Parts: C-alpha cells; structure tokens; sequence
C-alpha cells in the first residue's frame, strides 16, 4: 500500500509526516514467506502464519525524535472460520450504507463454541436448525455488534455479554443433547403452545411475587460506543408514565459498548426500560410429568382458576426436576415480557 | 396509660393496628378479633387474622424488612394481583391496648413486594425509606440530548395546556386507537404517558412507545384500560435542541450541551 | 407409548436406564431389580440397586452436576480407583416402563469425579459439556518460542513416521529402560508421550519428563504400565525454531516469534 | 484433549526461565497426574502428626 | 508411659490440664474432679469443671481458635471483667493420664477474648502466635514527623533518666491531679504513659491524652487506678525535629523527613 502523507504534520517547517511503504501479511493458510522482511530482518524467518502481520518501511516523523502513536482500523469476520464458514450468506450485517460491517451475533457465538482456536467443540454438537433460524431473525432485524478480545477472560463471561446484548439463553439440550439457542421474542401461536392447569399437570403454585410499582427507574442512561470513531456516546431513554408518579428522579447507567449504532441501542433500551418497568409476575409453580419435556426459554400457558390467575404466558426458568424416587417436577417461571422492537 | 399498661404486669393486652394509604384513600385492619374503634376511624377484622413477624432497625435497608402475612383475599393486597398501582401504598403501624383510646406509631413504611403463597395466606414485604438510598446519585452526562424528562422540577416546562382529554374509539391487546389523536403529526405523542382515574383521587400512568396516526402503542399492554373510561393524555419531548425550542420554545431551560464541545481537551498532542 | 404411560393415572413404571460409552467399550446398567433388554443391548443389575439425585438445568454449570449413587464394586467406576483413565467416559441417561420398547433420552454428559465414601457404597459426580466454558480462552502469547503443542492442529506435523514400537526392557517405580532408544541423542524424546493399548480400541496416555541415554523418566511414576505389552513411543518438541526446522523442517507453520521485537515501541523515549 | 485448554500463571519472583520451568514442571505433573484424596478418621495413634 | 497409656486398649484415662502464665504469676487448672500434682505444680479443680471444644490446625489465624468453658468465677478470667490486662496471658495446655508423672504439650498461645454469656458459665477464645500475621508490614512512610514511638528500638532514647516516682494527690473520674508535675512546662508529659504495679512483677499501663499544669488527663478514665499506689511517668516525644533534639538531644537518630522534599519529581512539567 502507498501511504503518501510526507507532510501530515507540517513536514519540514512542522514536525514531519507519514509516508512509506505499508506491507500487510493476514497470516492465511497457504501464506508464503515474505522475502523482503526475512532479508531485511535475517536469520531464521518463519511464514508467521496464522496471524495478520504488517511491515511499515519510510518517514515516520521529523524534526523531533519521538514519534507519535497510532490508531487503525480494522475489520474482520471472513478471515475467521478457519476455513468453513457457517452460513455465510448471512454472516454479516451492513449498517449506515455500508459503513459500518457489523457480524451477526449468532455467528460470533457459533465460532466461540465451534472454533478450533477457542473451544473447537464438533460442529455435529450443535442443532443447526436453531441456529440457522436465530441468525435469519438476527440479519432480518439488522441486529449486529462488534466486539474485541483483550480481557482474557473465560468464555462464559464474553458469552454471557453476548447474550445479554441479543437477549438469548444457550443451554444443552436434555433430550437430544446437542447446544441450542433461543431468542426471547414475541413470535409464538397462543394455541400451540401448552397449557398447563390443576387437573392438567400442575400440582401446586406457591410464590407469587406481586412485586412493585412505586419503585424502579424513570429515567435510564445508556453508554455504547461508535465504531466509525470508537468515542465514547450516550442516549436517554425516558418512562414518562412512572416518572410523573415518582417523588423524586432516579436514574442509573448502563453499558452496552457492543453497540455500534445509536438506535440499535435505543432499540435494546426501550426493551429493557419495559421490562423494568412493565411489573412482571414471578411464580414457582410445582408440576407432575406432563412437564417433562420442556426446557430453558419455553414459554408456556398455565391456569389456575382457585388462585384467580387467568390463562398466562410465562417463561420458563430453572428447572429442577425429580424422575426417580420422590416424583418431584419444580419449576421457576417468569412472565412473558421479553420483546425486542425493531423502531 | 398506654405507657401504663406496656409496664404493667397484669392488664397486657397487646393489640396492632395497621394503615394503609393511599391519597384520599384508606384501608384499615386489625389483628384482633373484633373491629377497633379509634380517632373515628375503625378497623376491620380480617377472618384469619393478621400478623406481622417483627421490626428489625439495624441501619440496614436490605435486612431491616417489615414482613405482614394475611389471607389472599385481603383487599388492600387484592390490587397488586393483576398489575402494581402506580402510587406507592404508604403503611402506617399503631400499638394499642383493648380499653384504652391511646396507641402509638411503631412502623412507617410503603409497600415493598406482595406475593401469594397459599391460596389461604397471602405474605407482603414492607420497605422503608432508607432502602431509596441505595441507587447511584451521579445523574449527571455530558451528552447532546436534553438529559431532563417532559415535565421535571429542572425543564419548567407546564403540561397542563398540552393536556387531551377524550374517550378511546377502540382498545384492542396492545393498541389503543383514538381518531382525535388523528390530527396531529406523526411521533408527537411519542415518550409521553397516559393517565386515567381509578379511584377516587388517585390516577394511573401508562408510558407510551410510539405514536402513528390514529393508533397509540401503549408499553407493557394495554391491560386494565377502560374500554370507555376517561383518559388524560400528554405529550413527549424527544430532548433535541430543536425540538425543545420549535415545540415547547423551553431553550433557555435546555439542559442539553448540543455543541459545546465532543472531544476537544486542552492536553491533547497535535490541535490541527 | 412412553408419552402417553408418562400422562397415564396408573401405568406409571418408571425404570432409569444407565450407558456408559469409552469409544468401542459400553458398561449398561439398570436401577431396577431385573436385567432390561433395550436397542439389543442388556442392562445388567447391580446387587444393591443404582439410582441418582436428579437433574438440574438452572444454567449454572458448577451447581447443575449429576450424581450417581452405586455398590463399590460397580465395574465402571473400579477403573478410577487407581488412576484416572486417559479418555473421559461418555455418559447416557435413558428412561422407560417396564414392558414398552421405548425409551427417551434425559441426561448426557461425562465422569466428572467418582469417590468411594463407604466400602458399600460409591458416588459419582457426572459433568455436563457447559462446564468447559469456565477455563480462559486467551490462548495466545508473543514470546519466542513456539507455543503450540507437537501435533496439534496448528503444527501440522505428522507423528506416524516418528512413532517407534518396543517392547521396554525392564519397569522400575519411576523409569522405563529401553536398549533401543538409547541409539538416539540424549533429549530426543523429551517432551513427548507414550500410548498403549490398555482394552479395545482405548489407549492410555502418559508424557516423558525427560529422556536421557537408555532410561525413561515418566511423569507421575510407571504405576499402571504393562510390564511385557507393546508400546508406542513418540518423540517431542522443544519449541525452538531451531529444533522446530532442524528435526521436523516445520519452520513455515513455525507459530512462534523469535526476533520480531522484544521491547521496541514507536512511542518510547529514546531510540538510540 | 478433543480441544487446547490453557492456563497462565505468574511466578514473578523466578529470576531465570530454567528455575521456571523447574517449578512448572513440577505444577504440571501435580495437576495432571490425577491425585486421590482421602480424608480417614484415626484414634489416638495420629496425635504426634 | 504417656504413649504406651495411648495406645493402650484399657488403661485409657485422660485428663487436661491448663497453665495460664503472666510473668511471675502462674494459675493452674485440671479438668479432673481432683488436684493433679505435676512438676511439683498442683492444679486446682473448678466446681463445675473446666472443658474446651478441641484443637484444629487447618493454617486459618481466624478459624484455628481455641475455646475454653469454666464457671464465671474463675480466678484467671475474672481479671478481664473490668478491664483487659495490659500484658498478654499465655497458655499452655499439658495432657497427662492419671497414675503417670509425665505430660505432652498439646497447645500453646494467649488469651484472644473473654466472655460471660451466663452467670454459671463463661466462654474463653484462645488464639495462636499464627494471627499476628494478619496486619500489615509497611510500617514506613516519608513524612516530616519521626515516624517512631518514643523509647522503641528504633528511637534509642532511654526513658530510665527521665523515670519519675509519685503518689497521685487527688484521682477524680477522668483527671489524676499531682502538685509535683505542676513544675514542669505544659505538655511536658503529652504522649507519655503511666505505670504501676498490679501484682508481682506485672505493671499496667495507660497513656496520656493531655498534660496541662498540675492535671493529668487519662485515656478512658482512670478506673483501676489505686488512689494512693505508687505511680511511675513516663515523658513523651511530639516527633518534631526540634522537639526531638532540644529535649531528647537525639537527632542522630531521627527517623523522620523534615526538608528533603515534599513533591519535587525529576520527570515533572516545569522546574520554575
Ligand atoms: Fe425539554
Ligand atoms: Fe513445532
Ligand atoms: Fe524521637
């Protein structure tokens, strides 16, 4: 690449410029070995495969002898997979006419369990229906994120972010015991789902969790990053309803720095102000085996005519179940009140 | 002789009395097993009975809980089944002793959490005013948006002539749509909330997510509206400069910093 | 059936069903008091009965373990009363009723940790797949050497042709003594491991802490090594770039950086 | 391994990399070798340990 | 014996006992229900019995305790009733089989804390040299004062010449008042402590808050002081530079930092 900027600081009357010769190694599989650098550099020179490489050769600076330090930026997401992507006709999410090339989250989680330089769990391990049908729903939603690895952490942190930041649960599935993921969207038939009652299934419901209204925020703060700069920047979102029966303001500040777009993050925040605000019911009902199937995010119907509880949807929680010796199947739901909108 | 009867040995007869408020709304039980009169005011007796697990003051919000169980069908507790009221039910807890016309104030509080249990006991958590101290108190961002709800002690801004009344054409699960609201531009209504009487003096807020034509979308459902009830509705102000001068013409209370400066610090390392 | 047995009032016959799978060797177990024919294959039955504590998905991996509860001599679990084998044991859970074919999968994971409380008893703690994902996933470091393990599937380099077959001549409490290693250069295989065919197609693994002339250091002692079985030998790799391309002319997928740069920024303070 | 796992552990008193790689090779073998761990209940024949 | 009588299957017959040591002083106890000759000690036997909980060496300082149950007479205890000694008491425990002339040392360590949680009983926590280890180790910072305790090691000042001996004149609650410190400056005494005897050669001590005139003013009251004892105080040091040289003539020895620098950097922004 010719980078032709000999004059960036003033040049001579100034402080210099940048001009020189930029040479870019990606680290692919078949990369050969450059020659100039091994010459330049001598002795033992590898391939250094795997890993992007870059050889800058000019003026860096005049005048004075300190150089100043850069910034680049870089995309990345194809180069990844190895050498089989998944899905790719859907890996990528274009944002701000193209600007910004956002990855699908859903592939993000897909590489980290499957990567071959992260946790390189077989591909046959995962059901791919569910996952080809989040990331349909992601790309239809125009819903991507951009991260960066420097904390070193545990996968189940970084996966954690993710899926707070998508709002989605991976958990293995009992009965067929590959991965699956489920998004928390308002995209089921009343009718099909299952119903479950007194003389249905259900044994005995036990907390109720009325909750509050009184409480909780009126006004909620929220910090995500911009990739086209990488500054720092910020929207309010506001819950006028609450905020006129609240004595005194209250507000709190949330992180979403995966965010690269402001509505995309006012998009997240309108959900999770709803959410906060909404009063959900929380119950711990107890059922017999017409409960066995179901796993972690299933919604399902429950009816309960001497507790007054009409027909709800609620969502499923942790689940604690008993096959061989008392009999006991418990479970802890939620009401459903998870929905993201998409303006 | 309330003090009196606390000390002495033999005319122990404990008795506590609960309030629960509500603006101009009172509810009144007691824990015995007859109705008490006292300052004009008497006391239901819940088929039951009422009683709480003790008050606990050790400096703590989070383990200083004030913990009231009472049948299901209580009617105070009733309200909490389907949505939380808007308002919060201040609670009020006087001692007294059957004879005597004296009681004294042990417990003031608000309804913390309500839950049902048992179909035959319903358990209500009470928190004090010491648990609000607990969220952040920075409130307080350098950003370009107003940074100020519609409406607050810092916007000035009245709301009383921006007030609509009217009666909604149809409700539906999450839309209520009326054609009044027809007439105004797209998004004006948008961040603003929707409040009707229940009872009495006392009025419940729903916010609104967005505004389109003749349809409202109402946050959370539409659960609870009145089909043809009166319903007070307000305005909502995006936070932009522009909007906050064009609309309300409230730019001398914006608190919003449009374009003061994004980055630009004084110790940077090259100005141009 | 199985469904429909489940939702039956008075058909209930709930039988669990145990396999545990190590490549091409199965152990089947059944926790009732008669062998269980199922798929063709026979469920043994234990004297004293087999039975678990019950499952739990709350997303949690260190709480949602699976713990199984058998006599101590429960062949299966015997294996780890010595050593621990190389391969992780592979764990399925099924259940059915008693006179129905089918059966439903409820549990699938690995050992995770067994113990031996009581001469009459044994518990197994079983770790689901989710667990993995607590360790660091960094995997990645600047420094000179080569940082990758030999044969891995960043190194690409073949072990078959390296791989050496012996029979060892003599087994001490801490080293293998060979005559025909010894033709090779002190170190050569330093680093590497040795795997035998312990039953089936399922070997054991063990790594060389250092080879010098014709004895063997083996890490953790020989414990467990037949003293006249075949075993397979292969060398190891320092990491060097030099040792890298000198022995294995591997240096193109060479992963390390040996003279890139130590320290050097572009924003330090002198450069000379 | 199916898969690579690592771990970093500092050891920031060691002054050179053999007295490392002494120490580590030393962790390694402790954490791989597959210890037992037994906790018995003795009479008072255990009293000087 | 002692070992023999241990692993003996018949001739078992414990017995505990405790050594509580202050200097010159020493109190003796057995859990038995008859004194125990041992070392030309004889231990005294409590009515009621003395018993602890057992010993644990886990290498927790905070969870290796040692408690000790006696009535709440004991002799040894009754001291901290009032106040904590000023000196440590050290314990040690013997173990010793009746008939046998020889005893093992079990536990060693000082008195931790002391409670009376009823009038029949009270409860001894015991703690190890092990939890010393728990406060910091910096002991070291560079600022103007000295930065040592008058009299320590690290001052090298000795305190003997300035010993003075008197009898109090009048003790109130909170002020000891003499006549002879009425001729020194005021402050003379600031930062000092006063010493007596309580018994044998054990002395208590108690710092100065403030000295001003003929009035002395005690840290926490003067309880426990006798009204007509003998009474040694001691001066204090301020820590200043002046004050260290002018009285104590031990600049030398000055640990502190007056006028090296109190911000000046070498890698700064501007020297002028
Ligand atoms: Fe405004
Ligand atoms: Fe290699
Ligand atoms: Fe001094």
């Amino acid at each position: 690449v010719r980078i032709n900027a000999p004059e960036l600081f003033g040049g001579d009357k100034g402080e210099g410029g940048l001009d020189g010769t930029l040479d870019v190694l990606f680290g692919e599989e078949d990369q050969g070995v450059l020659p100039r650098l091994a010459a330049m550099l001598g002795g033992l020179v590898p391939a250094f495969r795997g890993v992007t490489t870059c050889f800058y050769s000019g003026l860096v600076t005049s005048v004075n002898p300190y150089p100043k330090k850069w910034e680049i930026l870089r995309r990345g997401g194809n180069r990844l997979w190895d050498g089989n992507p998944w899905y790719p006709e859907k890996q990528f999410v274009w944002l701000a006419d193209g600007q910004i090339k956002a990855m699908n989250p859903a592939h993000i989680l897909y590489l980290v369990y499957t990567g071959r330089d992260f946790r390189g769990l077989a591909r046959t391990r995962m059901d791919e229906a569910s996952w080809r049908a989040a990331a349909d729903t992601l790309y239809a939603e125009g819903f991507g994120l951009c991260f960066e690895w420097t904390r070193s952490d545990s996968f189940k942190n970084f996966c954690e972010t993710v899926k707070s930041h998508i709002g989605a649960e991976v958990y293995p599935n009992r009965q067929t015991g590959q991965i699956s993921i489920r998004l928390l969207r308002d995209d089921y038939n009343v009718a099909d789902l299952p119903l479950f009652d007194e003389d249905s299934g259900l044994l005995e419901i036990t907390q109720e969790k009325t909750g509050s209204t009184s409480l909780a925020p009126s006004q909620l703060i929220v910090k995500y990053i911009d990739q086209i700069d990488g500054a720092q920047r910020q929207i309010i979102v506001n819950n006028n309803a609450v905020a006129a029966s609240q004595g005194r303001r209250s507000s709190e500040e949330i992180e979403f720095l995966g965010v690269p777009t402001g509505e995309l993050a006012g998009r997240v925040g309108e959900r999770e102000m709803r959410l906060k605000t909404t009063g959900l019911k929380r119950y711990k009902g107890v059922f017999d085996r017409r409960a066995r199937s179901l796993n972690p995010g299933q919604p399902f119907l429950i009816r309960s005519t001497p507790r007054g509880i009409p027909e709800t949807v609620v969502r499923v929680g942790r689940i604690e179940d008993n096959f061989l010796g008392d009999g006991k199947i418990t479970l802890t739901v939620v009401q459903d009140q998870f929905n993201l909108p998409a303006t | 002789s309330f003090n009196s009867r606390e000390s002495s040995l033999a005319d122990g007869q404990p008795v506590r009395l609960y309030q629960f408020s509500r603006g101009a709304i009172r509810w009144s039980y007691n824990s015995s097993d007859r109705d008490i009169t006292y300052q004009n005011q008497i006391f239901r007796t819940v088929p039951g009975g009422i009683t709480d697990n003790g008050i606990i003051c050790s400096g703590d919000p989070q383990s200083d809980q004030f913990v009231i169980t009472a049948p299901a069908d209580l009617d105070v507790a009733l309200l909490y089944k389907t949505r939380s009221p808007s308002d919060a039910i201040d609670l009020v807890v006087y001692d007294m002793h059957y004879g005597d016309a004296e009681a004294a104030v042990s417990w003031v509080g608000q309804i913390g959490d309500v839950d049902w249990p048992t179909v035959d006991s319903c358990r209500i958590t009470c928190v004090s005013e010491d648990e609000l101290m607990d969220q952040p108190g920075l409130t307080d961002t350098y950003c370009r948006t107003c940074t100020a709800i519609v409406g607050d002690h810092r916007c000035k801004v009245n709301l009383v002539p921006y007030r609509v009344t009217l009666t909604p054409q149809s409700v539906s699960a999450w839309v209520i749509s009326s054609g009044v609201v027809a007439g105004y531009a797209d998004g004006w209504f948008t961040g603003g909330y929707v409040e009707w009487q229940v009872d009495g003096d006392n009025y419940d807020r729903r916010f609104i997510e967005q505004h389109a034509g003749a349809d409202l979308h109402i946050l959370g459902g539409t659960e609870g509206i009145p089909a043809g009830g009166q319903l007070r509705v307000y305005p909502g102000c995006d936070g932009l400069a522009q909007t906050c001068d064009d609309k309300f013409s409230n730019l001398p209370n914006f608190r919003g910093f449009n374009a003061m400066q994004g980055k630009s610090p004084f110790d940077g390392d090259q100005v141009w």
